[PDB]
């Protein structure tokens, strides 16, 4: 579950 | 193609309405055909574009993690023989994903990179590139999955070193690369450490260059600078 | 059609693989392929196709309502004339909405609700008919609006008809088609009356008929009566 | 904003 750029709600 | 009848400015204010509307298949159709002018893209419409194949590609992405551990179960020992259906079901969607990163890639190459000479666009759409490259290798397994991982290093290195001469470390694309870049290396390179040690820079970075700028920009580039925190904090 | 080669059991396992991944469309595409086999429906089919369509129709509904919302106040008194694109784009939706709608009704006259004869079968088919009227309703602005209407009222009438002859108060399909049918008044009929009438005798006939019931049966049958107390606490 | 059913998420 890495955090990328832009990203959905 | 299909929206070859359409104003330019239509086809962007239609784009614009299908985002209040979360109709995201129709926002990317929108904006390819804007694209497909052959005009350069403002910065509003850059971001109309990635954010439209960007959900697109989201509901896809989950899609497959959702099948692929299905399928990954039924492939256990003592699991029951269901038949060729989850495979079958599976390939249909990597199949529609696989086609919306072509086509990305297709937009890209034809002709939105070659035609962009400021930093700020070069760097999105290069960026763009690794992404979606990136896409296509979370579901490779066959012969050209070293190639596709290599084709998004290489445009994610191509972007960090443009980016890196020509931009400040707050600028949101800056922080949004060097975020990716990151994730490509812990998810799909298999290498945690590099991962680490850039999201590590590019937050110190950023951080050192927080006082040049106005509370609006403040805003933006603390946000992305989060998100380099959050995958520090799960890596770590 | 599409789904003509594929086996009616894997079309019905491809559904439940396609809900799993939030994947309504293609839900909704295999549920009409095994309808098309020509075989009747069992309990769990129902619901499958039920939820299929009803995701697929809810996201034209909800895009649809934003851009109406938009249109109309467009045609507002000092707003800025802004061309025909917000109209257009609400017509697109709304000629996507209209096909799903015809597309189901088009299942249930071919031929599913002839060939229903249970009361849980029959009321089902006839509660989805009621249904996709009432969604062309909400939409129709024309000469049909009033053909439309009544064939939705006439639909749910006789859903009515049968399911309080043949289904006990507390029956989840009776009680989600009486909820629907007051919906129906509040919404399309502009009858409030008869929408809190219905749905208050509703809630009190299943009220009165929960000490007959099992744990299970008594949770399945309280949260639609849920639905039938928020509504009137809305509309009083 | 009446309730109705089935409702999506
Ligand atoms: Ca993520
Ligand atoms: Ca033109
Ligand atoms: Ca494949
Ligand atoms: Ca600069
Ligand atoms: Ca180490
Ligand atoms: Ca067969
Ligand atoms: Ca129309
Ligand atoms: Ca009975
Ligand atoms: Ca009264
Ligand atoms: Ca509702
Ligand atoms: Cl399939
Ligand atoms: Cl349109």
């Amino acid at each position: 579950r890495s955090s990328s750029f832009p990203y959905t709600t | 193609g299909a929206m070859g009848s359409m104003e330019r400015a239509s086809l962007i204010q239609k784009a614009k309405l299908a985002e209040q509307a979360e109709r995201y298949e129709d926002m990317a159709a929108f904006m390819k055909g804007a694209v497909e002018k052959g005009e350069e893209l403002s910065c509003e419409e850059r971001n109309l574009l990635s954010v439209a194949y960007k959900n697109v590609v989201g509901g896809q992405r989950a899609a497959w993690r959702v099948l692929s551990s299905i399928e990954q179960k039924s492939n256990e020992e003592g699991s029951e023989e269901k038949g060729p259906e989850v495979r079958e079901y599976r390939e249909k969607v990597e199949t529609e994903l696989q086609g919306v990163c072509d086509t990305v890639l297709g937009l890209l190459d034809s002709h939105l990179i070659k035609e962009a000479g400021d930093a700020e666009s070069r760097v999105f759409y290069l960026k763009m590139k690794g992404d979606y490259y990136r896409y296509l290798a979370e579901v490779a397994t066959g012969d050209d999955k070293k190639r596709i991982i290599d084709s998004a290093r290489s445009a994610y290195q191509e972007a960090m070193d443009i980016s890196k001469k020509e931009m400040p470390p707050t600028n949101p694309i800056r922080l949004g690369l060097a975020l990716n870049f990151s994730v490509f290396h812990y998810e799909i390179a298999n290498s945690p450490e590099e991962a680490i040690s850039l999201a590590k820079t590019t937050f110190d970075e950023a951080m050192a260059d927080l006082h040049t700028l106005s509370e609006d920009s403040y805003k933006d580039s603390t946000l992305i600078m989060q998100l380099l925190r959050d995958n520090l904090t799960l890596w770590t």
